[PDB]
RNA sequence: UAUAUGUCAGCGUGU
DNA sequence: ACCACGCGGGCGGTAGCGTGCTTTTTTCGATCTTCC
DNA sequence: GGAAGATCGAAAAAAGCACACGCTGACCCGCGTGGT
């Protein structure tokens, strides 16, 4: 019906056009008869009849009189629903300013009138005068005059100047001005001006003027003369007990406005004095402001409840506004809610629904079936029968729920799997029965959790539930591709107990014909479940053709394993069950079953596994007792030894040999060692406590202790918890993070005294408080991510782009967190991968890397692979399947129409709770040590050989890589400047050897040539001081910076020169400039004048001197500037220091051949890594510190900033052991990089300084190039998630997120038109979203619009 | 009965237009009074449509061809009645 | 709690909330995002229009279900109309373009 | 399905 | 002379809304420093 | 050599602060002022 939504400010004529009448009285209800009053807020003549097809007077009360207006009372005879649409208007006696265009920064009135907002407020609220027309006098036009100044001007000139006071003056000023003349004058002033602040103000005003001119808006329309009113049905008077009626804030505000307007009218008609009418006008303006926005200016008007009333703006914005409370989310019918219990008999696709819930939810279906089958003749009869709960009603209910899926959803819907479709099964009781295997997907436990159920109605919804949202379809996590259906607590324990062996059990050593005989023997009691026997196993394997071929053989196994083999499908081998089946073993067996056979056999196998595990866990009867937590007999001895050691340390400290800090460190180390020894002894005792007499000989076997069985099987518990149960609790930390000297040496089996419990309460409370406070931050971050990535869907198959990002394994000096296989798994390559050293292709250009391709890549020792990335997708208004990659939920490539952005946002947001928010809390090693054996490679290094033959680094950014024999870069290290090298490039090294040593305390100055040292331009007492040492007494020279040096020493630059025997400088090898080394401030020199030095000798020494998980993730995704950002070189060239001003250092970068327009003002306390005359490239660190993402994008490109962001986010998430694919982070990064600022206008019409969408620039450039014209140059800009979300083409999405007032004001001023492209806009409107099954339908619309 | 739709998904190949095709077939059975191409094992309309989609008897092209044939025969019948 | 069809709100014409008064569960923002993660286009449309706001849609859906036809008419949700009227009550004009 | 007449605060529960 | 609409609704005090959050934007006053 | 543009820092203002569910309390009223 409609294709787009247009928003603009309303003219008084159009406002009058909307209204069906004029409201002139504040009366609402007679309160004697409930008929509405005439000409009031509730009026039948203006808005509509109260009753359907009835007249207020009562002359006409039938459909036959439809559309004819009565003459006695003037009430049209239509449906009463017209009261929801018809509006009215109020004719203000005096003009009133609109608050949304008044106090919403930037102030539109102030910006357009170019005069301060406080002057606007003063003249508007009737406190001063402003001149509409200055005239031929000294008074300027836009001059603000107070009362006595106005009187002086009036007595000076009676009528030469015309000054008014109030909103009428503002309206006259807005109307008198000319938009085109002002715009051209502003443009010609901006062309000649040069001030940056003036340029910004002028361009902002130019943008506002152009927006006003292009649209049909008029400035005078920003001052209200006619006030629209809401339809009565949208502000109803809710009836209450008796004659009381519910109060509505909007009604009170409208009544106050009407009363003020009537009083002003009666004062104007009576020719009241100026003071009274001015006060009335001011109070009317305040009332209108309160109606539009209560708390925007001044104190909000309070009602009878001693609280501010809800204005029009208050009920549209915010979390409780119409956008977020009734449009994006809403209450639905055919829904219920109940607690959840566990149903062990249910299948993976089934759920248990109570009879009453199903009867209530499926009522219309029961009515229809009863009417069809003839048990009832009318709807009333069916209602009575279902109320009486007849026998046939139950049969009908069973019939209607045979294959009708129901959507089960938990209250926190963190990710996609929070709502799933299940087949209902009628059950008694009052609690919903949920399948255990899906609980991990729901993050639901049976401790009192509740779930909601929804009933799809149409055939399409049922088919989507069956095919898309069914439980069986959801088997892999979309976040990382890991399986989501794994046994957790009892299945694992049962399978572990069943698949175990005892060295001497009942019926051991016998031979069985097959698994059936084993089951018969176990059930008959003639054999034990752990008896080691030999059974005849027939296993089927898949050949090359896929046919199943059987192999029958005698296998040495246990009775339990043979019994479990019965439920294993035919295609699987016997090696999976011939072992103790823990959680990992069961997960691996399920993965193999899924990989070999398919989906349905995997589901059946999982159900059978759950049933068998539950049954045999029940049969085992495993229980936990006080005797199961065995305390080692050596714990007392270890504790006594530790106490003796700490007593000796305390005695040494009292003697004075060791100070407090090192004594505390040694005590902590001793207690940690004691705890480790106790834990090791307890684990050794527990793991093999059981000893069995086999043939009269004692034999050691794995213990059958229930606690140890639970720990080993992986059901519940871990090493730390078992250690706390049976060993000492270890050291504990104070709330500030400091470790307490005395640890908790008491087991949980034993008694913890009061002090130990009080100590542990600190950590317990800290953890609980962090968990409680994490939820709000996680939810806010998830909402921001969902918004910023709501409109991204797959709309194409292949861009054809040859660009992409290069993926390599991540290593930081000792560890390989993520090998290449996981990084490049399921991603389409961007270029042919050449075989290393042969220049032969290994994989084609556009092949998706599945498991076989990854195996081929890893077997050929490939380190770097360039793959297509979402951030490099050439598709506009969406991405492509090839550039995105394989879908993580389904192994195949992703399909068109999938909402990748929402999935990515949910996948990132969901593990937010697992992170940490509260901040937590030796010196850095001075040398680099190699942990493996391989070659050494040096990257970005300009080194020199010293006198001893060692190599010293003269480059700031130097990479030292340890490479294995296969060419894989196993280790990476960052070598600092002025670092000596034990071994050079290309030389093999042994494990544990040290290859680089350096001093981090101070930075030295290294000479690249050898010769005598000559001094240049230092004088004692001006630039250098020769200070004697405290003990040696040698006079070393210290250079003072600009703070200490005098004016005479300002231009004196200290320098050291390397000279030969002649006495002149030695020319630098490869550089015409001679060897000069300038000494910066606070530089200490030890060598004396004329001392011969070799290459690499240190001329002088310069002395040299976080956030948790969720805050760091939020800062990274918001592109927040760090407190002390690293200073980077904008352009490549030589460095030079200029004159110092403002307590700052001047930096000049001189390119080899280019111009020199770039200068920098480094803060004084910021350390300078670069020297006086070194060469630096683009994106080179001048001052150490955190790197601002904007600087990285500006100086290194999109790929570099994307890599930095994904690396930081992945590091933060991996610190907590969370696996998230990089596709989601890349999608978020691409969504952040959506705007670009022009540089050269070119043939395009874009303004030079304008910032516009990147897709629009790309389309315009493509169109211009297609015609042979020239394009436009652009620079991409980085925006935060909220900033990018607000700055989007669709104003509906921006207004529904946050800052609704500002977004709506800007859209109204600019006259923006929003086309309904995206998920949020279509959800708000109510049509099908352009994603998923509806996506194709939307394409049809795109086909119809073109035709 | 039906527990998974993987074979139907691979028969269609997208899993998004499969829902649309199954919905069209189910509407044809339930509203148009058509007859299933598979034995009716008391299953629901959607399950029957998916089951008959699984063995390749129903797809978008087949449904379009049958609709075109029905339209042409109805047009021929009404033209003969008019004449 | 369980409700097929019951009383509706006045201003928004949406199902009431709570168990003391017959009301429906709230399909919040997170559930909408989860549905958008799937295909779930028709399910979302029926949750937003047929089941909550579209009064004509509600009547037609109930009649169709009673008549044995599982087909829905999307229609126009009343919440959007209420929001449009609320914005129009200010000095801002917002309208739907048929072009 | 349209039924009898629901809006704001404060407090609490589970993730 | 008593009384029912009415209306706005803030406590406290020569007014101003503050005392234990974080981030972003704008504004102005003071200081510098650039240059013709 | 002093006016104007650039810079620094303090201050003021605005906007944000997860989801779902349950319960209870209020939905008058008091001066005041002209109408009678
Ligand atoms: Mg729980
Ligand atoms: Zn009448
Ligand atoms: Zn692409």
């Amino acid at each position: 019906e409609f294709d787009a939504i247009k928003i603009a400010l309303a003219s008084p004529d159009m406002i009058r056009s909307w209204s069906f009448g004029e409201v002139k009285k504040p009366e609402t209800i007679n309160y004697r008869t409930f008929k509405p009053e005439r000409d009031g807020l509730f009026c039948a003549r203006i808005f509509g009849p109260v009753k359907d097809y009835e007249c207020l007077c009562g002359k006409y009360k039938r459909l036959k009189h439809r559309g004819v207006i009565c003459e006695k009372c003037g009430v049209e005879v239509t449906q009463t629903k017209v009261r929801r649409e018809r509006m009215g208007h109020i004719e203000l006696a005096s003009p009133t300013a609109h608050i949304w265009f008044l106090k919403s920064l930037p102030s539109r009135i102030g910006l357009l009138l170019d005069m301060p907002l406080r002057d606007i407020e003063r003249v508007l609220y009737f406190e001063s005068y402003v001149v509409i027309e200055g005239g031929m006098t000294n008074l300027e036009r836009q001059q603000i005059l107070t009362e006595e100044q106005y009187l002086d001007a009036l007595e000076e000139f009676g009528d030469e100047f015309d000054a008014k006071m109030g909103a009428e003056a503002i309206q006259a000023l807005l109307k008198s001005m000319d938009l085109e003349q002002e715009c051209e004058q502003l443009r010609e002033e901006l062309n000649e001006t040069n001030s940056e602040t003036k340029r910004k103000k002028l361009t902002k005003r130019i943008k506002l003027l152009e927006a006003f001119v292009q649209s049909g808006n008029k400035p005078e329309w920003m001052i209200l003369t006619v006030l629209p009113v809401l339809p009565p049905d949208l502000r109803p008077l809710v009836p209450l007990d008796g004659g009381r009626f519910a109060t509505s804030d909007l009604n009170d505000l409208y009544r106050r406005v009407i009363n003020r307007n009537n009083r002003l009218k009666r004062l104007l008609d009576l020719a009241a004095p100026d003071i009274i009418v001015r006060n009335e006008k001011r109070m009317l303006q305040e009332a209108v402001d309160a109606l539009l926005d209560n708390g925007r200016r001044g104190r909000a008007i309070t009602g009878s409840n001693k609280r501010p009333l809800k204005s029009l703006a208050d009920m549209i914005k915010g979390k409780q506004g119409r956008f977020r409370q009734n449009l994006l989310g809403k209450r639905v019918d055919y829904s219920g809610r109940s607690v959840i219990t566990v149903g062990p008999y249910l299948r993976l696709h089934q759920c248990g629904l109570p009879k009453k819930m199903a009867l209530e939810l499926f009522k219309p279906f029961i009515y229809g079936k009863l009417e069809l089958r003839g048990l009832a003749t009318t709807i009333k009869a069916a209602k009575k029968m279902v109320e009486r709960e007849e026998a046939v009603v139950w049969d009908i209910l069973d019939e209607v729920i045979r294959e009708h899926p129901v959507l089960l959803n938990r209250a926190p819907t963190l990710h996609r799997l929070g709502i799933q479709a299940f087949e209902p099964v009628l059950i008694e009781g009052k609690a919903i029965q949920l399948h255990p295997l899906v609980c991990a997907a729901y993050n639901a436990d049976f401790d009192g959790d509740q779930m909601a159920v929804h009933v799809p109605l149409t055939l399409e919804a049922q088919l989507e539930a069956r095919a898309l949202m069914m439980s069986t379809n959801n088997i892999l996590s979309p976040a990382n591709g890991e399986p989501i259906i794994v046994p957790s607590q009892d299945v694992v324990l049962g399978l572990y107990y069943m698949t175990r062996d005892c060295v001497n059990a009942k019926g051991e050593g016998m031979v069985l014909t097959g698994p059936k005989e084993a089951e018969r023997l176990y059930r008959s009691g003639l054999a034990s479940l752990h008896a080691r026997v030999k059974v005849r196993i027939t296993e089927y394997e898949k050949d090359a053709n896929g046919e199943l071929v059987a192999k029958t053989s005698l296998k040495d196994t246990t009775v339990g394993r043979a019994i479990l083999w019965m439920i294993v499908p035919k295609g699987l081998p016997y090696s999976i069950v011939n072992q103790a089946l823990g959680k990992k073993a069961i997960s691996k067996m399920l993965n193999t079953c899924y990989r070999i056979l398919g989906l349905k056999p995997t589901v059946i196998f999982a159900d059978q596994i759950m049933y068998t595990g539950f049954a045999y866990a029940a049969r085992s009867g495993a229980s936990v007792g006080i005797d199961d937590m065995v305390i080692p007999e050596k714990k007392h001895e270890i504790i006594s030894e530790a106490e003796a050691e700490v007593a000796e340390i305390q005695e040494q400290f009292q003697s004075g040999l060791v100070t407090a800090g090192e004594r505390y460190n040694k005590v902590i180390d001793i207690w940690a060692a004691a705890n480790d020894r106790v834990s090791k002894a307890m684990m050794d005792n527990l793991q093999t406590e059981t000893v069995i007499n086999r043939d009269g000989q004692e034999e050691k076997q794995v213990s059958f202790n229930s606690i140890y069985m639970m720990a080993d099987s992986g059901a519940r518990g871990s090493a730390a918890q078992i250690r706390q149960l049976a060993g000492m609790r270890g050291l504990m930390a104070k709330p500030d993070g400091s470790i307490i000297e005395t640890p908790i040496t008491a087991n949980f089996r034993e008694g913890l005294n009061v002090l130990q419990y009080f100590i542990s309460t600190h950590g317990a409370r800290k953890g609980l408080a962090d968990t409680a406070l994490k939820t709000a931050n996680s939810g806010y971050l998830t909402r921001r991510l969902v918004d910023v990535a709501q409109d991204l869907v797959v709309t194409e198959d292949d861009c054809g782009t040859h660009e992409g990002i290069m993926m390599t394994p991540v290593i930081e000096g000792g560890d390989v967190k993520e090998p290449l296989r996981d990084r490049v798994l399921g991603r389409v390559t961007a270029e042919d991968v050449l075989k290393p050293g042969t220049a032969d292709i290994l994989v084609p250009r556009n092949t998706l890397l599945h498991e076989q391709w990854c195996d081929l890549l890893e077997e050929n020792s490939v380190d770097a692979v360039k793959v297509r990335s979402v951030v490099s997708c050439d598709t506009d208004f969406g991405v492509c399947a090839h550039c995105y990659g394989r879908d993580l939920a389904r192994g195949h490539i992703i399909n068109k129409g999938e909402a990748i952005g929402v999935i990515a946002a949910q996948s990132i947001g969901e593990p937010g709770t697992q992170l940490t928010m509260r901040t937590f809390h030796a010196a850095a090693e001075s040398s680099i040590q190699v942990k493996n054996k391989g070659s050494i490679k040096l990257s970005n290094v300009k080194s020199v050989v010293n006198s001893s033959g060692k190599l010293v680094i003269t480059s700031r950014n130097t990479e030292l890589k340890l490479i294995d024999e296969f060419g894989r870069t196993k280790e990476s290290y960052k070598v600092p400047y002025g670092a000596v090298l034990a071994k050079g490039d290309g030389e093999q090294v042994a494990g544990g050897e040290t290859v680089a040593n350096w001093d981090p305390h101070t930075m030295p100055v290294i000479t690249e040539v050898s010769g005598f040292v000559r001094f240049t331009d230092m004088i004692d007492g001006q630039t250098i001081t020769r200070q004697t040492d405290e003990l040696t007494g040698l006079s070393s020279l210290v250079v003072l910076d600009s703070a200490e040096r005098t004016a005479g020493g300002k231009d004196l630059r200290p320098a050291l020169k390397i000279v030969d025997a002649q006495g002149n400088d030695v020319l630098i090898p490869g550089t015409d400039m001679p060897a000069q080394y300038f000494l910066p401030g606070k530089a200490i020199v030890q060598l004396e004048d004329g001392v011969q030095i070799s290459s690499g000798d240190t001329l002088a020494r310069i002395p040299q001197e976080i956030t948790g998980g969720l805050p760091r993730v939020a800062d990274l995704f918001e592109a927040r500037r760090p407190k002390e950002p690293a200073i980077l070189a904008e352009i490549s060239g030589i460095v030079s220091f200029g004159k110092e001003t403002k307590g700052k250092r001047r930096l000049v970068i001189t390119p080899v051949d280019g111009s020199d327009p770039y200068e920098e003002m480094i803060p004084k306390w910021r350390q300078l890594n670069v020297f006086e005359g070194e060469r630096v490239e683009r994106g080179d660190v001048i001052s150490d510190g955190p790197e601002a993402p904007h600087d990285i994008l500006r100086l290194r490109g999109v790929h570099a900033v994307t890599r930095y962001i994904v690396n930081e986010v992945q590091d933060v998430y991996r610190l907590q052991g969370v696996k998230i694919n990089d596709k989601h982070i890349e999608v978020i990064v691409r969504q952040m990089l959506r705007k670009a600022t022009i540089v050269n206008a070119g043939s395009s019409d874009f303004l030079e300084g304008e910032q516009v969408e990147y897709s629009r620039v790309k389309i315009a450039n493509r169109e211009l190039e297609a015609n042979g014209k020239v394009g436009a140059t652009y620079s991409r800009d980085l925006l935060g998630i909220t900033k990018a979300s607000l700055a989007t083409e669709s104003f509906i999405s921006a207004a529904s997120f946050q800052e609704t007032t500002r977004v709506l004001t800007e859209a109204a001023v600019a006259g923006k038109r929003d086309e309904l492209r995206g998920l949020k806009e279509n959800v708000i409107v109510g049509r099908l979203i352009p994603a998923g099954t509806g996506y194709a339908y939307h394409q049809d619309r795109m086909r119809r619009r073109a035709a | 009965a039906r527990v998974t739709v993987q074979d139907a998904v691979e028969k269609i190949g997208n899993r998004f237009d499969l829902v649309l095709v199954a919905a069209r077939r189910a509407r044809q059975m339930q509203v148009g009074g058509k007859d299933p191409l598979v034995p009716e094992e008391n299953d629901k309309t959607t399950v029957i449509a998916l089951r008959e989609i699984e063995e390749g008897l129903i797809n978008n092209q087949i449904l379009d061809v049958r609709e075109r044939q029905e339209q042409q025969e109805q047009e021929a019948a009404e033209l003969q009645a008019v004449t | 709690h369980a409700r097929s069809t019951g009383s509706y709100s006045l201003v928004t014409q949406q199902p009431l909330g709570g168990k003391a008064q017959f009301g429906g569960q709230r399909f919040g923002e997170m559930e909408v995002w989860a549905l958008e993660a799937y295909g779930a286009a028709y399910t979302l449309q029926e949750m937003l229009t047929v089941k909550s706001d579209d009064v004509n849609g509600r009547t037609k859906m109930y009649k169709n279900i009673v008549d044995g036809n599982h087909q829905m008419e999307p229609g126009m949700p009343e919440s959007f109309n209420v929001l449009l009227k609320e914005i129009r009550s200010l000095g801002i004009n917002i309208e739907l373009e048929d072009e």
